[PDB]
């Protein structure tokens, strides 16, 4: 019996690309990548992978909501 | 997943009595109560709280035991409290037993008991909308001789097979006593998909009742253990007595019966059937 | 929920043994087990005569062994057996504690909780210090799941909220607010909330004088048996007695006046227990008199409502006025981006209506459900059950505040041949155990219930 | 002021073997709204309900449906004991809307050919749901209802709400002079008690005729799994039930051999027209004055049956319902339950 | 001329503005029968009352113990009943 | 536009207009004209003000008004004193409206005897089953790289020019057509709007189009099956003949005013005598998301179902990206016609 634990980062591939910018950041926690859909990464930091994508919306757009 | 179950356990002078004579005197219906009081106590400790009823039948009479009828107006205690209304009254209805109680020999009230379950099965489910249970009953029928096949009850016992299709009450019918498969009992189970066990009068029932009575009442996954075969050859011709394959329904008298009736006014209704329709008959 | 029965399976085994010693204990987690096992229980708790498991896979029927599967995993998960290989087979026999503790049990047995209950004037009757254990376990719920009120008696309850995660808020300021847990345990029906809270109570106080197993001997005690006269006070160990004695001051048990008295037969851990009725300064009206507000024209239509129980749906929805039968609120995209904010995922509000708020949508769901059971091979037309379009209003409310979909399970290799991928792939569909599939990467992202039934064959 | 049954149902003789044809009608007047949905699809499903039924309580009979539309009379299923294929044709009447005026004629004509196949014992009858206010009569309509009258074939028509002197006279004719069978409906639970009370046999006055002794079989049971098979369909049937003559197989069904052509009944058929035979006499409301009971049931224990000195809870009535010969007392939702599906009355039984 | 014995019956329809001043004008066994109520109906409400006349007329209401208040059957109160009305 | 059938009078109905004369003061019946004709800034010549004279020395008692709400109530005052009127009618459609002046003009014309009760009309079978919708057309870099460069009214072009809010169109286009149902696209803008539907080949809807065209592309549209798609502009309010509607299609979105905006949901989402499919009267509001239409979007979202009818959101179509005429798909061909649109 065959396990490799971990979080599956997985989105359409623009979403995609902004993401793996984002977990690049912190040393890039990323266990692997099985493909261009899917992303293992270990469950310690995917929280700090949506938080930085948080700071990125919001320091860009500011919710001009014109 | 609570279930009803409304023990309805005969206790005949005609049938139970004879009990003592066949064999030897090993043991009343003690056991067969008892097995059926810890197989109420097992069915009431499966399910969360699954609401039971104890019914007996006399030869004259009938009586619940455990919902405990307006007659006034350890281990979780429950079973205690089942048993206590048990032991007290299956005392009071034991001590409701004399020569009335077996005046009526030839009748039987356990189709009356049967039909008791039923009605009783039937106004709980109909108030209990709330946790809806898959009740079924169980009767333990003393198996003794000198009444194999009685015929003035046959019309309400095959009714109740009816009421299990109609209100998904399986009816369990164990035989308690000699080999003497009861036919309209041995089919009741298959038609209303019950379980058929003619066990051993003297077996721990709850051995049998574990197995063979614990599949039906709410879960049915697994594959019951009937008794021996449920051939589909109905009761003999009233007229003679014999058992008949290809029967001979007279008329509206519905009476089905052997070639002996004189093709006219069977000895079961006063209709004077058409002598061509005879000749029809007598033509094969 | 926490899972208690997965986090009972991560319990050693000599302390797992140790619970089945009580039969009262044996009965209580025959009532979890699953309905399959329990027939696998009595089965084997009748007969202890060793049985080839081949014969065992003679007597059920066909495909369904998915409930007979996970079943001896939990039975070997909690240890409530050892499986012995004799033969080469599986020599499936109970616990020996737990094998032996199911024959008292069954058969009108002396289990310390059933047979410690002590039958005497049961002054509290079923509106006898159930009220109060109500009241008390209300006033737990405004302070541990966050309420307009805190008035728990339970200051180890309180407690409980900071540390164990019991409460979403300020645990060292002394407040109760609506956190991950929170929001967790609340969205729990009944179970989350006591299930969750509970194991904080076990796991905090669980070295000193906690008695891990007289604690949940004296837990599975109290619905052991009834208490009745001298429960509460006698049917509770030293952990017990001061776990039914800070439960008598937090609500946890319904005990008498004095903080030591008879066992009043309280609802509260009949509620856990029997998971049933869950309906209890003397007035107890119920059922119907909770519910809450759903519609299809995003609008909130409340007549009935309770104290603590508009304080949970504000929670998810805006709340503006409060009158003598309506409550001011409107569900829309908005209205549940609230808590959505806070992290909390839109998943158990949806099975939060259909379970809880429900009894004032009972007339709106009965235009719903319509009997689609017998009728559904006869029309396939959906009267609107479950609700897809607040489910569609829901789910891209949630998909925003996330704009990130993650998936659970286990990622596989060794697919060296293409034939076992396809094979196992095609009736993953049939069962729905794959997410996705490709035979190009030979990979994919699951639980180990296909990886476990196929090394099953392999093994057996 | 009660409304049960008058004295008893004097048990001598009820239609069991019979073959009851309900002619339906698919109408452009049945586009005529009605009902909560429509007259059409509304009317079929209480057929349906009606054909379950039906057999439940005759199983001895067969059963056919005929449909009008554009005026001319159309049958969906021959006169058979089969519910499902009956159910199954009133599916695609259910998925289609009516056109046309019904036509009572042809149907009439129809009648009288459809039940000549159907044998002797079995007892006549046509069933016509006719809601519409005409009809279409290519010829005298007066010469087979002279035709269904002289060859003893009783129509019993179930009319909408509308009142029609031909319908009248039709049910007059046949039914050997008696006019009792022109009920009408007019709401969704009035229309079923019409169908409801078709289910059970209509006895009026039943003539001296010259009566048939039949002759019938009884099938035995398989168990075989493997060698599945069957002498009825051809198929792959995992299961049936044989002839003790023919040695042909069939399904396990009441369905008649095709090799030697004798009834097959396996227990309901006998079973279910004994009830109908002998219906006891209905437990009536026992007076609360001459009550004289203990304040619960006897066939089950529903302890509620008396307010007791409570103004105008105490002298309003009693859950005592009690059997006549009996003399045992029963809730009104007991004892109405005691001569709903199965007698079975416990005080008379248990003697 | 659309009723002919006491079991007959069936709408008469009359449509004219000026029938809500001719009230008086009707016979009273008519008259009676149009209450202030059935003044100035819409038609196509008078074909729901007409549908609900076709609903309840035609059903064989038979009561058969109402009748005798407006029946009088055979030979029994007219002798019973009819001895209290020579007053 | 509808009168000929009418049985009302045209040459007597003189049709005053102020700029082309008819015969005036000399009608032996009924006429018809405007509150502008009346009394307004738009009076072209003294003929308006001849009438208004006429008005006071014939008695007229009865005047029937069409959408007052446009024209402020001052005037209707001040014409009704000196006409010395019997009876008016004002036949408007808005509940809120700005001539809500001191003089009410129920109370100045007489009680209110029906409402426009909107959800009898839009569910009975001319405009039943409505399903309104907004398209959230995927967002993109451009998109989001012209919400954050300029963020005033000159980009209300630069988010509609979408080339997958004109594929979510497309989707519309040939559903509907395969469905046999109308397709009515509404764009205030004219470049970018004929830009559109020159892709996909077919007659179509434009700004400043030829009026018998485009009645001829109505020709094709309501009558025939094959062209189905009409993309009205600002010209068809107010006003032109509102066609009949199946599948209306929205594409500006702020619209000044929300009252016009009323006006404009009731005119277009017209009769349609068709009930083959569930859903007879669908509408779409395609709008670019991650943009600046996001208020003015959610603006239509609450008014549709406070209007009464029935709301849905479409986002996914069935097969979004295998649909054909798959021009400009790509993220890099957008950016550029969003630079063309700057020209707009
Ligand atoms: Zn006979
Ligand atoms: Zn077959
Ligand atoms: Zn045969
Ligand atoms: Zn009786
Ligand atoms: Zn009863």
């Amino acid at each position: 019996a065959r396990a490799r634990k971990g979080a599956l980062v997985q989105c359409d591939p623009s979403i995609k690309a902004l993401i793996l910018q984002i977990d690049a950041k912190m040393s890039d926690i990323v266990l692997e990548e099985l493909d261009d859909t899917h992303l293992l990464v270990n469950p310690s930091k995917v929280e700090f992978v949506k938080h930085e994508l948080n700071r990125l919306l919001s320091k860009n757009i500011y919710n001009p909501m014109d | 997943s609570p279930s009803l179950l409304t023990v309805i356990i005969e206790i005949a002078p005609k049938l139970w009595t004879t009990f003592d004579e066949e064999g030897n005197e090993k043991g009343s219906i003690i056991k067969v109560l008892e097995a059926l009081i810890v197989f109420l106590n097992a069915h009431l400790a499966f399910n969360s709280a699954n609401k039971v009823a104890v019914i007996a039948a006399y030869s004259q009479g009938i009586k619940y035991l455990y919902p405990e009828s307006t007659s006034a107006l350890x281990x979780y205690r429950r079973f205690r409290n089942v048993d206590e209304t048990l032991v007290e009254e299956i005392y009071k209805l034991f001590e409701l037993e004399k020569k009335q109680i077996e005046q009526n020999s030839q009748r039987s009230t356990l189709a009356g008991a049967m039909s008791a379950g039923l009605t009783y099965v039937n106004r709980i489910s109909k108030e209990s909308v709330t946790t809806s249970l898959k009740s079924r009953l169980l009767v333990l029928t003393c198996g003794s001789g000198s009444s194999k096949d009685e015929i003035f009850q046959y019309i309400p016992i095959m009714n109740c097979i009816f009421s299990a299709t109609k209100m998904k009450c399986p009816i369990d019918v164990v035989k308690i006593g000699g080999s003497k498969e009861s036919t309209f009992l041995q089919q009741t189970t298959d038609a209303t998909n019950g379980v058929y066990l003619h066990v051993e009068s003297t077996e721990g029932l709850i051995q049998y009742l574990a197995t063979a009575m614990f599949i039906d009442p709410s879960l049915r996954p697994i594959i019951v253990k009937p008794n021996h075969g449920s051939v589909d050859f109905r009761t003999s011709c009233y007229l003679t007595g014999r058992v008949v394959a290809v029967g001979f329904i007279c008329s509206v008298c519905l009476c089905v019966l052997s070639i002996i009736p004189p093709g006219n006014k069977c000895p079961a209704c006063d209709s004077q059937f058409d002598e061509h329709v005879i000749a029809k008959l007598k033509r094969k | 929920k926490h899972s208690v029965t997965q986090y009972l399976e991560e319990i050693p085994q000599q302390v797992q043994n140790r619970l089945y010693t009580s039969p009262a204990t044996c009965l209580a987690i025959y009532r979890i087990l699953p309905p399959l096992a329990k027939f696998f229980i009595m089965a084997m708790v009748f007969n202890e005569n060793e049985v080839p498991l081949l014969d065992l896979d003679k007597w059920v029927n066909s495909n369904g062994k998915l409930q007979f599967q996970n079943a001896i995993k939990s039975m070997k998960s909690l240890h409530l057996l050892i499986p012995n290989k004799s033969s080469g087979t599986l020599m499936i026999n109970l616990n020996p504690t737990f094998k032996i503790s199911l024959r008292n049990a069954l058969t009108g047995g002396e289990v310390q909780n059933s047979f410690g209950v002590v039958v005497e004037e049961n002054v509290v009757s079923l509106d006898l210090l159930d009220e109060y254990s109500a009241n008390k376990w209300e006033t737990i719920l405004h302070f541990m799941v966050g309420t307009p009120l805190a008035k728990i008696p339970s200051e180890k309850v309180l407690n409980l909220l900071k540390h164990s995660k019991l409460m979403e808020e300020v645990n060292s300021t002394g407040e109760f607010k609506i956190t991950n847990e929170g929001f967790q345990f609340l969205l729990q029906e009944i179970n989350s909330q006591l299930w969750t809270l509970l194991l904080q109570y076990l796991k905090m106080i669980e070295t000193s004088k906690m008695d891990l197993v007289d604690v949940l001997h004296f837990i599975f005690m109290l619905g052991a048996l009834e208490v009745g006269k001298a429960y509460k006070i006698d049917a509770l160990s030293e952990t017990q007695r001061i776990m039914l004695q800070d439960m008598r001051d937090y609500g946890l048990v319904f005990q008498k006046h004095s903080n030591d008295s008879i066992f009043y037969p309280t609802k509260l851990a009949l509620m856990l227990t029997s998971d049933t009725k869950t309906i209890r300064g003397l007035k107890n009206q119920d059922i119907p008199d909770g519910s809450l507000i759903v519609e299809t024209n995003f609008k909130i239509y409340s007549y009935s409502n309770s104290p603590l129980q508009i304080a949970v749906l504000s929670l998810f929805v805006h709340l503006k006025a409060r009158f003598v039968n309506m409550v001011l609120g409107q569900i829309t995209r908005e209205s549940i981006r609230r808590a959505l904010t806070n992290g909390i995922t839109a998943d158990q509000i949806i099975a939060y209506l259909e379970t809880h708020a429900h009894p004032q949508m009972r007339r709106l769901a009965e235009e719903k459900l319509e009997k689609k059971l017998e009728l559904d091979p006869n029309c396939k037309e959906p009267l609107q059950v479950l609700p897809p379009t607040v489910v569609d209003q829901i789910r891209l409310w949630q998909l925003e505040l996330d704009r990130v979909i993650t998936y659970e399970g286990s990622l596989y290799s060794d697919f060296e041949t293409s034939q076992e991928y396809n094979l196992l792939s095609k009736y993953a569909q049939d069962i729905g155990v794959l997410l996705w599939k490709d035979d190009k990467k030979k990979k994919f992202f699951i639980s180990k219930e296909g990886n476990s039934q196929v090394l099953d064959f392999a093994k057996r | 002021k009660k409304r049960t049954a008058k004295k008893n149902i004097t048990p001598y003789q009820r239609g069991i073997i019979r073959s009851l044809i309900l002619t339906l009608d698919c109408s452009e007047a049945m586009l005529e709204k009605d009902l909560r949905p429509n007259r059409h699809a509304m009317i079929i499903q209480y057929a349906i309900d009606f054909v379950h039924e039906f057999f439940d309580q005759n199983p001895i009979s067969q059963m056919g449906i005929i449909i009008m539309r554009n005026g001319l009379a159309q049958l969906v299923s021959q006169v058979s004991g089969n519910p499902q294929d009956h159910i199954d044709a009133l599916k695609s009447i259910r998925k289609q809307e009516p056109k046309g005026n019904p036509s009572l004629q042809n149907a009439l004509e129809m009648a009288r050919g459809l039940l000549l196949p159907v044998p002797a014992h079995c007892t006549r009858e046509v069933l016509i749901v006719f809601g519409s206010l005409s009809t279409t009569d290519p010829g005298d309509i007066h010469q087979t209802i002279d035709s269904l009258v002289s060859e003893k074939i009783r129509v019993k028509v179930l009319g909408l709400s509308a009142q029609v002197a031909i319908c009248k006279e039709l049910c007059k004719a046949t039914n050997y002079g008696d006019e009792s069978f022109y009920k009408i409906l007019l709401d969704e639970t009035h229309l079923k008690e019409l169908f409801n009370e078709a289910v059970t046999p209509l006895p009026v006055n039943k003539i001296n005729k010259g009566f048939t002794l039949v002759k019938m079989g009884f099938p035995t049971r398989i168990f075989e799994d493997t060698p599945t098979f069957c002498s009825c369909h051809s198929k792959l049937v995992y299961g049936g039930y044989f002839c003790p003559n023919c040695h042909s197989k069939v399904c396990s069904l009441p369905t008649v051999c095709p090799c030697c052509d004798l009834m097959l009944i396996l227990s309901t058929h006998l079973a279910r027209s004994y009830h109908h035979l002998m219906p006891l006499k209905t437990f009536a409301e026992v007076p609360t004055t001459e009550k004289f009971r203990s304040e619960d049931c006897f066939s089950c224990q529903s302890r509620f049956p008396x307010x007791x000195x409570x103004x105008x809870x105490x002298x309003x009535x009693x859950s005592r319902y009690r059997c006549e010969d009996c003399k045992q007392e029963f809730c009104v939702d007991c004892d109405v339950f005691i001569h709903e599906i199965l007698h079975n009355c416990p005080g008379c039984e248990s003697k | 001329r659309v009723l002919r014995g006491k079991d007959d019956y069936g709408v008469m329809v009359l449509a004219d503005r000026r029938f809500s001043r001719k009230r008086s004008q009707l016979p009273k066994w008519i008259a009676q029968g149009l209450s202030d109520a059935d003044l100035n109906l819409s038609t196509d409400m008078a074909i729901s009352n007409t549908k609900q006349f076709l609903r309840t007329m035609a059903q064989p209401t038979d009561p058969k113990d109402q009748e005798g208040v407006s029946v009088w059957s055979y030979e029994d109160l007219i002798k019973h009943q009819n001895s209290r009305k020579d007053q | 536009q509808f009168l000929q059938w009418c049985t009302l009078q045209p040459e007597n109905c003189a049709v005053f207009t102020s700029d082309n004369k008819e015969m005036f003061q000399t009608e032996s019946g009924l006429v018809v004209s405007t509150y502008s004709m009346v009394a307004n800034t738009r009076n072209r010549s003294h003929d308006s003000q001849k009438v208004m004279d006429f008005l006071t020395g014939r008695e007229w008692g009865f005047i029937i008004l069409d959408e007052v709400h446009v024209v402020p109530a001052a005037m209707f005052r001040r014409v009704v004193s000196t006409i010395a009127a019997h009876a008016k009618l004002g036949l408007t459609a808005t509940l809120v409206r700005e001539d809500d002046k001191i003089g009410d003009l129920n109370f100045l014309i007489g009680p209110k005897l029906y409402e426009a009760n909107w959800m009898e009309l839009s569910q009975k079978g001319h405009i039943a089953n409505v399903q309104c919708a907004e398209v959230w057309c995927p967002m993109t870099a451009e998109f989001y790289q012209e919400y954050l460069r300029e963020t005033a009214r000159k980009r209300m072009l630069l988010y509609i020019m979408n080339p997958t809010k004109f594929q979510a169109c497309q989707f519309l286009i040939q559903y509907h057509e395969r469905r046999g149902d109308k397709i009515i696209v509404f764009s205030d803008n004219v470049y970018a709007l004929q830009e559109y539907a020159l892709k996909m080949g077919k007659p179509f809807i434009y700004g400043s189009t030829p009026q018998q065209e485009r009645m001829n592309i109505l020709q094709n549209f309501q009558y025939n099956d094959q062209i189905n798609t009409i993309f009205l502009s600002k010209v068809g309010d107010t006003s032109i003949d509102l066609p009949e509607a199946t599948c209306l299609i929205q594409i500006s979105s702020h619209y000044g005013s929300r009252r016009q905006e009323a006006q404009r949901l009731g005119r277009i989402l017209r009769a349609k005598r068709r009930n083959d499919e569930g859903f007879n009267a669908f509408f779409y509001s395609l709008v670019s998301k991650d943009t600046q239409e996001m208020y003015y979007s959610t603006k239509r979202q609450a008014f549709l179902v406070d209007q009464g009818y029935a709301f849905k959101v479409i986002t996914h179509l069935h097969g979004m990206e295998n649909i054909p005429n798959l021009a400009y798909a790509s993220p890099r061909e957008r950016r550029e016609l969003l630079q063309e649109v700057l020209l707009k």
